[PDB]
């Protein structure tokens, strides 16, 4: 029974997995990935041009 | 919820006591006897509920008495569900093999 | 990237909600580890979770042990005796879980 | 509190939860603010359980 209601809640938890995605910390980590690859695809531009 | 897997089935009203329920099965094929289980299928699922329990032989002859002719259940390989039913009290409606 | 963060942050999360569960079910750290590949599995990729795949299907259950279970089987087919798995059947296709 | 010994302002707007001040947040400040977020969306499950 208590297995069955842990098994029910991790299954529930379905909307704070997609909760989670708007946080500060991995909407952070996100922004710098994002920079990082844009200023990579800037500096390719540059060169470029 | 549905309200169709949770209604009791209406298997057999009261025969008034007399004259006791009686009832002669010639054909003792295990659907004739034990009863038959159907599915319903809405836009394609193959769903089955105790409102689908089609009553056969053995239950409608609760309170009485049932006759059966020995030729039928040696020849059709019910002798050993109709015996079983009777020792342990299982009688499971029949259902198609697929 | 975003996939791997995204992973990775699942992963976080859910271990500090499963050594609750890993300590309250010591048997259970196949089951429970599974289903948390699975929930992060979801967090990368996105394919929804199917509630009956992926829920505990209780087989037995025990009173007090006294007297013992006394399985007496007098119809010993194979999906009397090894037990039955059932299948769904949807517009045809037969699924199970 | 502790952005406040900190020398950061708490910005509070329910499930999101975010750091308002110069330059990028104190690693530490970071960790217990992502902490704190993660053990307010921990009560709600349970809240909902």
């Amino acid at each position: 029974i208590h297995l069955a209601e842990a098994v029910e809640g991790l299954l529930l938890e379905v909307n704070r997995l997609d909760e989670l995605f708007r946080q500060g910390s991995f909407l952070r980590e996100k922004t710098q990935l994002e920079a990082r690859f844009k200023e990579a695809r800037e500096q390719q531009l540059e060169a470029l041009r | 919820l549905d309200p169709a897997q949770w209604r009791p089935n209406l298997l057999t009203s009261s025969s008034s006591g007399t004259p006791p329920p009686i009832v002669y099965e010639p054909y003792a094929t295990a659907p004739r006897l034990f009863g038959r289980l159907d599915y319903l299928v809405d836009r394609g699922v193959w769903s089955t509920n105790v409102s689908l329990i089609r009553p056969g032989a053995v239950h409608r002859a609760q309170g009485g008495y049932l006759i059966l002719d020995a030729l039928s259940l040696k020849r059709e390989g019910t002798w050993e569900a109709f015996k079983r039913a009777l020792r342990n009290g299982q009688v499971e409606p029949v259902t198609e093999p697929q | 990237a975003l996939r791997r963060l995204r992973r990775d942050w699942a992963l976080h999360y859910l271990n500090n909600r499963f050594e609750p569960l890993f300590q309250r079910f010591p048997q259970a750290r196949a089951y429970l580890e599974a289903l948390r590949a699975r929930l992060a599995r979801y967090a990368e990729t996105g394919e929804p979770l199917d509630p009956a795949q992926w829920r505990p299907n209780l087989l037995t259950s025990s009173s007090s042990g006294t007297p013992p279970p006394i399985v007496y089987e007098p119809y010993a087919t194979a999906p009397r005796l090894f037990g039955r798995l059932d299948y769904l059947v949807d517009r045809g296709v037969w699924s199970t879980n | 509190r502790e952005a406040q010994e900190a020398g950061f302002a708490l910005s509070t707007n329910g499930e999101r939860l975010e750091l308002t001040g110069p330059g990028p947040v104190p690693a530490e400040l970071s960790a217990r603010l992502e902490e704190v977020t993660l053990g307010s969306l921990a009560a709600s499950a349970e809240l909902e359980v």
